[PDB]
């Protein structure tokens, strides 16, 4: 993951592709397996 | 000319000279503007 | 316009399947009399 | 104004491997797009 | 001679590099778009166009930098440095969306000019083209997604962007908006590649499976000669091997390089044909039949309409971020969340 | 409805069978 | 004249004087110096 | 004998029946246009144009011949809505007929040729042999086209012995058939003034004229009759293919984006009239120009017409879809019955807030309510643990002003969720989807079909371009090399590559 | 024996190399500058 | 959508042996279509015009 | 704008050292084909 | 930093290092 | 076989070669350097620098809102 | 080869074939020809762009 | 269940037509050798 890569020097998240990526990468993992997921980590 | 010098003792400082340069951009991911560091 | 809802796949199988086994037949022919 | 025949017309040879080759393509057409025609 | 032909005798002489008189059209457009691309990658930015951070120049590691559109509020025009997008002054061009038309249309222009080329040696050595005929699967893919898919739809900020990652972004893209893969357009074409790649792998290792002892050492390709007429593999036992294991066999040696043109070349045509609906987005996403019972009947339980609210995950979820031309803030409870994740 | 893919299925599958028993036989000349 | 036009007037001069006659100069006053030979 | 991908190759020779292998292909496409709009008049409903119009019913041809001055249908059901009276023998049931009879005179005289060849006509005098010149007849061809879009030009659309193609205001409303003017001047240059399309072929006619005057009376160049390969039929025919896919590119575009040889009328909203809210920017004019007058919002939002809120809606515009979406658009919706108004929402306080949502390649989008500058103030709560922004703790009412259903409000909230995803789809519409057994998801007009089937088409022309014009150039070569050349491959050999003299 | 020293691949080969390493000590430096 | 799951549930095109997976099948699409072409292209005359060129030889 | 004039300098000594260790060969490959 | 450049020291000395063994046998004349 | 000009194991075998590649390709590596540290791809590609983003009164990532005129709109962007 | 009252009204339409006009003949009045031709084309897809728009044009849907 | 109403008169028409051709081509060719 390249994601929150690149930063200004406040510390602000610039936006890549990486996270554009992820942004799509966010939903569908919000989304498969609708209803066995009762603790937030997708991790099994 | 006559100064010729075996390809083979060239073809190492070329290549090290290739690596360190692409050695030195995977040393540029870890620190630096997008390390997020 | 109330209508058998299956008639034109059956009266499209009715004149085609065996017209095209009579125009199946016909070039065979041809190609005999051309001796070939 | 009168009739006469051809100095041409060649007859097609399509080969019995090249018959396999066009059954299964029209038949690999089928199987793709008829769930798309429904 | 006269006046054109001293330049005919220039052009196809043998240097090195063969230079082509429709090279000309090539070497300017070839060496810019790939120098062109090669700055956009490094220097010259988005992050005026649509909020990105993609060049080496802001840090991002090749795998997410890119050059990459105009903006979405800006039309279908084409950045000149010169025109009303503009006016030179590039500095402003540049981050103004801008580059990639510089080298989309230079991309276009030099796949003329390759295909020009191989038409233009292949006279000169009179050798019969397939490879400019092979070319059409290159050249259509092209000027149908980088070309032909953005003016069908608004202005090219929705066409690919160049990079690895911005082409990543155009996948995903083309997953949730218009469900790109169960199109059978589509579907033809990874039949084209697929079927491409055993074909060039199945024919690559029964010329190396039979071959004919002219050597006596033990590396094969030693003592091959290029001025030998007697055939390298044996096309007897190779057809003897794959009529017993497979028990379909290619029977004679021509037609199966005509085989390994063809399948990857209408591989690419038939999904050429598919970004053009995609273009004017007759998607075929839905289905007629098996969503009134994905409505009135929750008994009906298929992968279709599994599948179909997954691209509802992408297309409120990275639609704020991947287009901020609308400004779509979304409130977060909006968003299409299955469960504790 | 349904009974259109199992025609033009078996009919794919019955093509597969058919260039295994008659195939042109290559003979060297 | 229009701020639109002129500034595609300007290419077209452009366009011209940088890329067709150096290329047309830079072809034929090169191909000329270097002639073939067709005696053998 | 040849395989099945070339069998055509045996008219490649003698010209004598290539007349008569186009001329079944003529007659069986203009054995085609009249075999489809006789069917495409037998399911029209002429009972409502300005609900359902006549790009409503997926009809792809009958704007083609309805776009040059054809109204009379037959039977007294005008298309612009004056038909006066008996149309006379060029009504639709009539252009549809002779194209029927045209290409049975054209099938006739197909078989004609292909019995009878060697006319006297197809060969040189220096031998016996079938070839036929095309330069001089390029100058005999393109001179006859010249005529007839001068023809076209003048005598058609300017009124002259003809009358005028279709012309309408913008945001179309009363579109009918008026001779247009051809405007000379820089204006014509812009494809939405009609004014260029009557000036087009008298000036591309004229010197469509003073090319094959021309034409006929010069000769080819050597340097080009030996490099073009004049003499063979199959150059030109790559020429043609590759001539035809250009002109295929514009008419993909130019149906697409829109002009004024592409009304609204008998093609529908053109797809970026969501991407600037092109018709919402005129019904939100014309009801704050009645309030500029001083009207109450109750009884104005009724002089707009129901076709402005017609091309406000997301199922004309012809984004939506699909491939597979088979049939007419009313297939999708069903008939349009009535426009119900225009919803408008309210808080509990006001703070006025609305819905301009639905841009066009989306197929859900997620509904969400804002104000002026873009805060959101509602939406649908799709997790309903943390919701702050919910229809229901705010209590959001819907004002609908205007249309069927005026003055009704709408308190519950079980209610405002129906007419939310209305406010969507830009304005809503009443429909019946039991007529047609219409389903309920979207189709496309008829301008979003042809533009799919004449960009496809124009792609699959290219490589019919590439491959026409491998086989012209390289005719010699075609059934394979000679054999060895291996000195001419061979490098440093003398001196420049295909060169015999070193 | 003598071969010329400039050719049409003197031209050939120094482009695309004279900004190759012009950019790879474009890129060389980027990473030792930090925000 | 096992596809679209292995892109959410753990990040498929971001990796390189993916990535050198699609060089060797890109690779392999072209090199059946370039060694394919020009064996094609470089055939030698056998033929006439009239029949197929993929004749005028006997198989081994 | 004095920073352009300090990145040229290296472009400057580039060719400057193109003049004076080869160029003596390049007239007389300039003299070549009789122009 | 100190012993930074010193663990670059020790990558430079060690890498050219390799080589060394080679052109040293490859002009003395040792059968490589 | 042969082409006509030097073969490149023929170039950089002569020693000519490296007289003009001690000086140059190190000489061209330091101008790639001075591109970047003196910042000059910064003024003169239009890259912002990193901490010129965001402004005090911008936060608002900075996008193209009208295609027409285009160019008083970065300078209002700054 | 037969004569009809067609075929003889047209085959001086058809007489020759392969007359040729001499030496590279009038190429460049067809190339200075082609020339206008693109610069018209190219200023036609920059009216229908806006990015040579001109005074009085404004192609838009407010039109005749 | 929901259909098209039409398809099996279209996916009918694709699959055979053409076979049909092809199968009109090969009996054309194969009948010509036999020694009539
Ligand atoms: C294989 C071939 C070999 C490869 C060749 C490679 C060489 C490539 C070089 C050529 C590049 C062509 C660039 C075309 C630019 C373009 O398209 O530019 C697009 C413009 C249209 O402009 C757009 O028009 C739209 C509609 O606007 C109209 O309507 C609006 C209201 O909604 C407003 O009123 C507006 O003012 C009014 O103009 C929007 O406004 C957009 O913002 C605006 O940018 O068309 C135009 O200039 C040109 C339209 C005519 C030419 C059509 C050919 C190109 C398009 C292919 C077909 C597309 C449709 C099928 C899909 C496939
Ligand atoms: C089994 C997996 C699989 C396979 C084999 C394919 C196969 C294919 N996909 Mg696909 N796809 C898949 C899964 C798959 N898909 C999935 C799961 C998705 C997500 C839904 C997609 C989404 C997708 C999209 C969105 C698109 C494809 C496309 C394609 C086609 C590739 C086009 C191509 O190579 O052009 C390669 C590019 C060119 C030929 C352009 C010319 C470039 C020249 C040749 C190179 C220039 C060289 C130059 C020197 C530069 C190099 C130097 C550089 C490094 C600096 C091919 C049919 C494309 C397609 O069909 O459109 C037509 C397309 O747009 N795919
Ligand atoms: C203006 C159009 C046009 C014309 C007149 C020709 C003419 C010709 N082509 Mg050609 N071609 C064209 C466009 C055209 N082409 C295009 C657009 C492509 C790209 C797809 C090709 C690709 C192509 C190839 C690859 C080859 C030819 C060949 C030939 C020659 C013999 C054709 C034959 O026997 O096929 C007879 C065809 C059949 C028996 C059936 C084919 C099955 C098709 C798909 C059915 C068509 C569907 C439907 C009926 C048509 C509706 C679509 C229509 C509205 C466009 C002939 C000179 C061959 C050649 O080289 O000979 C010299 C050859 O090998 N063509
Ligand atoms: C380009 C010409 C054109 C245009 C735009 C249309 C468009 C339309 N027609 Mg129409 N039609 C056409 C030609 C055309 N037609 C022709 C030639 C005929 C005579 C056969 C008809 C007969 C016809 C009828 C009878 C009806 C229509 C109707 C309709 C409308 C409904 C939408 C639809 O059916 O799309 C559906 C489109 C598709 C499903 C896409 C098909 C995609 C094909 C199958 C892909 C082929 C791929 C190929 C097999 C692969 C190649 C193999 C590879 C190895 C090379 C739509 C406006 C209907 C209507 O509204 O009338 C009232 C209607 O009832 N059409
Ligand atoms: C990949 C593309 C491609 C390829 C390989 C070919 C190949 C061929 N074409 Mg062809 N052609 C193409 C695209 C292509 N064409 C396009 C898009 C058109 C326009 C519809 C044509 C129109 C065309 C005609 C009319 C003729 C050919 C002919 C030929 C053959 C001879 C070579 C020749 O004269 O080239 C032609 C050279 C080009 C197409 C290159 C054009 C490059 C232009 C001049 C540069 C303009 C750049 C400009 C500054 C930018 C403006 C655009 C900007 C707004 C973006 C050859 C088979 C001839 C033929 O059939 O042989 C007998 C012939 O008579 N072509
Ligand atoms: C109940 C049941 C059965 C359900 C099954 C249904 C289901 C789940 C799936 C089936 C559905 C299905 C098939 C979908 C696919 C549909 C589809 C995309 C079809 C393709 C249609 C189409 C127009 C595609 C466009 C691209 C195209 C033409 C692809 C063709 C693909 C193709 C034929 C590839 C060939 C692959 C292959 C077998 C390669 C090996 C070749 C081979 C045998 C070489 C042997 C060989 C090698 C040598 O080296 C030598 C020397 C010799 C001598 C020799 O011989
Ligand atoms: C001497 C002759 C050389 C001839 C070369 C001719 C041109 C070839 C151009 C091809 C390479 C294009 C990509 C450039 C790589 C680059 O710029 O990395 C430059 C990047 C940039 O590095 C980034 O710099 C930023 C500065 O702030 C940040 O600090 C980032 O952290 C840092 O990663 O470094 C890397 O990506 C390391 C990986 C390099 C490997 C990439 C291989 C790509 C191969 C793709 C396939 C092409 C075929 C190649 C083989 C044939
Ligand atoms: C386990 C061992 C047995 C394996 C069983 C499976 C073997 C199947 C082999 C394929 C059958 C023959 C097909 C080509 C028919 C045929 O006769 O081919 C013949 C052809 C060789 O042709 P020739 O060399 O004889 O051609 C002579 C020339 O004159 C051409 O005319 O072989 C190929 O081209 C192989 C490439 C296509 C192979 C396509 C494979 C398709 C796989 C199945 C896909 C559809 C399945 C649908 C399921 C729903
Ligand atoms: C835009 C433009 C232009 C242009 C420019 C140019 C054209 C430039 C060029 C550029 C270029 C032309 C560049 C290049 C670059 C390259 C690079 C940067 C590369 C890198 C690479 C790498 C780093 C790699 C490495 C490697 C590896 C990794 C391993 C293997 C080996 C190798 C070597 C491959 C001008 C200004 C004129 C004008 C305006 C427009
Ligand atoms: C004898 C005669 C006659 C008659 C005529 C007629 C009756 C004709 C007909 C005509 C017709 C009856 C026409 C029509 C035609 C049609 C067509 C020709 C069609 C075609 C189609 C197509 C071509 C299609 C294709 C496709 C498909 C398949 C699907 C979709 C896609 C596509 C497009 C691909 C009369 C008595 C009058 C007079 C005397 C003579
Ligand atoms: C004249 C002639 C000729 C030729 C012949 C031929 C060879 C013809 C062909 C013709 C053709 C080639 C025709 C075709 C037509 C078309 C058709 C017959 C089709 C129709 C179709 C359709 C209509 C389809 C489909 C459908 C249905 C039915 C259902 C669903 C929907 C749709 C629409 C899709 C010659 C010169 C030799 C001589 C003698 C006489
Ligand atoms: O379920 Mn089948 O899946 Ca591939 O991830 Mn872990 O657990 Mn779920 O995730 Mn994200
Ligand atoms: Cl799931
Ligand atoms: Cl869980
Ligand atoms: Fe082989």
């Amino acid at each position: 993951n390249f994601n929150h890569s690149v930063l200004d020097s406040q510390g602000k998240v610039l936006n890549t592709w990486a996270d554009v990526i992820n942004r799509a990468n966010l939903g569908i993992e919000a989304m498969h397996e609708r209803n066995v997921h009762n603790f937030p980590l997708d991790l099994a | 000319g006559d100064a010729k010098l075996p390809l083979w003792l060239i073809a190492t400082v070329a290549g090290t000279g290739v690596l360190v340069v692409v050695g030195l951009f995977f040393y540029g991911a870890y620190v630096g503007v997008g390390s997020a560091l | 316009m109330e209508v058998n809802d299956l008639g034109f796949v059956a009266s499209i199988l009715f004149v085609l399947v065996p017209s095209v086994f009579l125009l199946i037949l016909y070039i065979q022919t041809q190609s005999r009399e051309g001796k070939e | 104004m009168d009739r006469s025949r051809n100095p041409n017309k060649q007859p097609v040879e399509l080969n019995r491997t090249s018959l396999y080759l066009g059954l299964l393509l029209i038949f690999v057409l089928g199987i793709l797009f008829s769930s798309y025609f429904f | 001679r006269g006046w054109f032909d001293v330049l005919d005798d220039w052009l196809k002489r043998d240097r090195f590099v063969f230079v082509g008189w429709s090279g000309i059209l090539l070497f300017p457009c070839a060496y810019l778009s790939i120098g062109g691309w090669l700055t956009g990658t490094t220097f010259v930015t988005s992050w005026y166009t649509h909020g990105l951070a993609s060049s080496y120049l802001e840090g991002c590691n090749f795998l997410t930098a890119a050059v990459s559109t105009p903006a979405n509020s800006l039309g279908h025009s084409l950045l000149f440095l010169w025109g009303p997008e503009a006016q030179w002054d590039f500095t402003r061009w540049c981050q103004l969306g801008g580059l990639w038309a510089f080298v989309a249309l230079h991309g276009a222009f030099a796949l003329i000019g390759f295909c020009l080329r191989q038409l233009e040696i292949a006279r000169l050595v009179g050798i019969r083209p397939y490879n400019a005929i092979a070319f059409t699967g290159p050249i259509a893919v092209f000027v149908s997604v980088f070309l032909m898919y953005p003016l069908g739809q608004s202005g090219w900020f929705f066409a690919p962007s160049f990079g690895v990652a911005g082409i990543f972004r155009f996948i995903l893209f083309f997953q949730g908006f218009h469900n790109w893969t169960l199109n059978p357009f589509h579907m033809m074409g990874v039949a084209g590649i697929l079927g491409g790649a055993l074909l060039c792998a199945i024919h690559g290792a029964t010329v190396e499976n039979t071959l004919f002892e002219d050597g006596e050492g033990s590396n094969t390709f030693r003592a091959f000669e290029p001025t030998q007429a007697e055939e390298t593999y044996s096309m007897v036992t190779a057809n003897r091997f794959w009529s017993q294991i497979f028990g379909i066999a290619f029977s004679n040696k021509r037609w199966l390089h005509f085989f390994m043109l063809f399948v990857p070349v209408t591989g690419l045509w038939m999904c050429s044909i598919g970004v053009v609906g995609l273009a004017v987005n007759l998607r075929a996403y839905d289905f007629v039949s098996q969503e009134l019972r994905a409505a009135e009947d929750p008994e009906f339980e298929t992968f279709y309409t599994k599948n179909i609210l997954l691209n509802e995950g992408i297309r409120a979820w990275m639609a704020p971020a991947d287009q901020p031309h609308q400004n779509f803030v979304f409130p977060e409870e909006v968003l299409p969340r299955g469960n504790a994740l | 409805e349904s009974v259109a893919y199992i025609l033009v299925l078996t009919l794919a599958l019955g093509v597969l069978f058919f260039a295994i028993a008659f195939r042109e036989p290559p003979r060297i000349g | 004249m229009t701020p639109s036009l002129m500034n595609f007037f300007y290419s077209l001069l452009a366009g011209l004087l940088i890329i067709v006659v150096p290329a047309t100069v830079g072809l034929i006053f090169i191909s000329q110096k270097d002639k073939i030979i067709r005696r053998s | 004998g040849l395989p099945w991908y070339r069998v055509h190759t045996v008219v490649l020779n003698d010209p004598g029946r290539l007349i008569s292998v186009h001329l079944m292909h003529t007659a069986l496409v203009a054995g085609w246009a009249g075999s489809m709009a006789l069917y495409e008049l037998a399911v029209f409903d002429p009972s409502d144009p300005v609900l359902n119009p006549m790009w409503r019913q997926g009809m792809f041809v009958m704007p083609f011949m309805a776009r040059l001055g054809v109204t009379q249908s037959w039977g007294g059901w005008s298309l612009t809505g004056e038909v006066a009276d008996n149309p006379g023998i060029w009504s639709f049931e009539g252009v549809a007929a002779t194209h029927i009879i045209l290409s049975g005179l054209l099938f006739l005289a197909a078989v004609w040729h292909w019995v009878y060849w060697d006319l006297e006509l197809f060969t040189d005098p220096r031998t016996g042999e079938p070839a036929l010149d095309l330069p001089k007849m390029f100058g005999i061809h393109l001179f006859l086209s010249g005529l007839l879009c001068f023809g076209f030009g003048a005598f058609h659309l300017t009124g002259l012995f003809g009358p005028g193609m279709w012309v309408s205001d913008p945001y179309g409303l009363t579109g009918s058939i008026q001779p247009v003017a051809p405007s000379w001047g820089p204006e014509g240059f812009n494809p939405f003034n009609a004014g260029g399309i009557a000036a087009h072929h008298i000036a591309a006619g004229i010197v469509g004229i003073i090319a094959g005057l021309f034409h006929l009376s010069v000769r080819p160049p050597q340097r080009l009759y030996k490099a073009l390969r004049m003499g063979n039929i199959e150059t030109v025919l790559s020429s043609s293919i590759a001539a035809v896919f250009f002109a295929a590119f514009v008419v993909a575009g130019t149906m697409w984006y829109g002009s004024a040889a592409t009304p609204i009328e008998l093609f529908g909203p053109t797809r970026y009239q969501w991407d600037q809210g092109y018709f919402q920017q005129e019904i939100q004019r014309r009801v704050q120009s009645s309030i500029a007058q001083g009207d109450s919002p109750s009884e104005a939002w009724s002089k707009i017409p129901e076709k402005l809120a017609f091309y406000d809606y997301v199922g004309n515009s012809p984004a939506k879809g699909g491939l597979f979406r088979v049939g007419p658009m009313n297939k999708g919706d069903g008939i349009a019955q009535g426009w119900l108004g225009h919803p408008v929402f309210t808080d509990a306080e006001g703070r006025e807030l609305t819905v301009r949502r639905l841009p066009n390649f989306f197929e859900t989008f997620p509904v969400i309510l804002t104000d002026a500058d873009g805060v959101i103030r509602a939406d649908i709560p799709f997790r309903r643990a943390e919701s702050r922004y919910s229809f229901e703790q705010t209590g959001v009412t819907v004002s609908l002003y205007g249309g069927e259903l005026n003055g009704k409000t709408f308190t519950d909230p079980a209610s405002v969720k129906k007419y939310a995803r209305f406010a969507q789809q830009g304005e809503p519409f009443a429909f019946d989807r039991e007529t047609l057994g219409s389903d309920g998801v979207f189709r496309t007009s008829t301008r979003g079909w042809f533009t799919f089937g004449h960009a496809c088409f124009a792609l699959l022309f290219f490589f019919g371009h590439i491959w026409h014009g491998s086989r012209t150039i390289f005719r010699d070569v075609f059934a394979g090399v000679e054999a060895d050349l291996e000195e001419q491959v061979e490098w440093g050999n003398f001196q420049k590559v295909g060169d015999q003299t070193t | 024996i003598t071969y010329p020293i400039f050719t049409v691949r003197w031209l050939a080969v120094h482009t695309l190399a004279v900004p190759t390493v012009f950019f790879l000590g474009a890129i060389a430096a980027m990473q030792f500058i930090q925000r | 959508n096992f596809m679209l799951v292995l892109q959410a549930e753990h990040n498929v095109l971001m990796h390189p042996f993916h990535m050198l997976g699609v060089a060797g099948v890109f690779g392999g699409a072209l090199f059946s279509a370039m060694h394919g072409s020009l064996v094609t292209s470089s055939l030698v005359r056998e033929t006439t015009e009239i029949e197929s060129q993929n004749r005028g030889y006997r198989f081994g | 704008d004095l920073r352009i004039v300090v990145v040229l300098l290296p472009l400057i000594v580039a060719g400057g050292w193109a003049l004076f260790k080869i160029g003596s060969a390049a007239i007389s490959q300039a003299q070549a084909f009789m122009k | 930093n100190f012993e930074l450049i010193a663990q670059l020291l020790m990558l430079s000395l060690i890498v050219i290092a390799g080589p060394v063994v080679i052109v040293l046998l490859a002009f003395r004349g040792g059968d490589l | 076989g042969t082409t006509g000009e030097r073969p490149f194991g023929d170039i950089i075998t002569s020693v000519r070669y490296w007289v003009i590649h001690s000086l140059t390709i190190p000489a061209l590596f330091i101008a790639g350097w001075l591109f970047v540290s003196t910042g000059l791809a910064y003024d003169a590609f239009g890259t912002p620098r990193p901490n010129e983003y965001f402004t005090q009164e911008r936060q608002e990532l900075p996008i193209i809102t009208e295609r027409q005129d285009s160019k008083t709109q970065i300078q209002q962007f700054i | 080869a037969q004569r009809t009252w067609l075929g003889d009204r047209l085959r001086p339409l058809n007489s020759e074939y392969g007359k040729v006009a001499p030496g590279w003949g009038t190429t460049p009045l067809m190339g200075v020809f082609m020339g206008l031709f693109f610069v018209f084309l190219l200023i036609i897809l920059q009216i229908y762009n806006s990015s040579l728009i001109l005074e009085n044009v404004s192609v838009d849907w407010a039109n005749l």
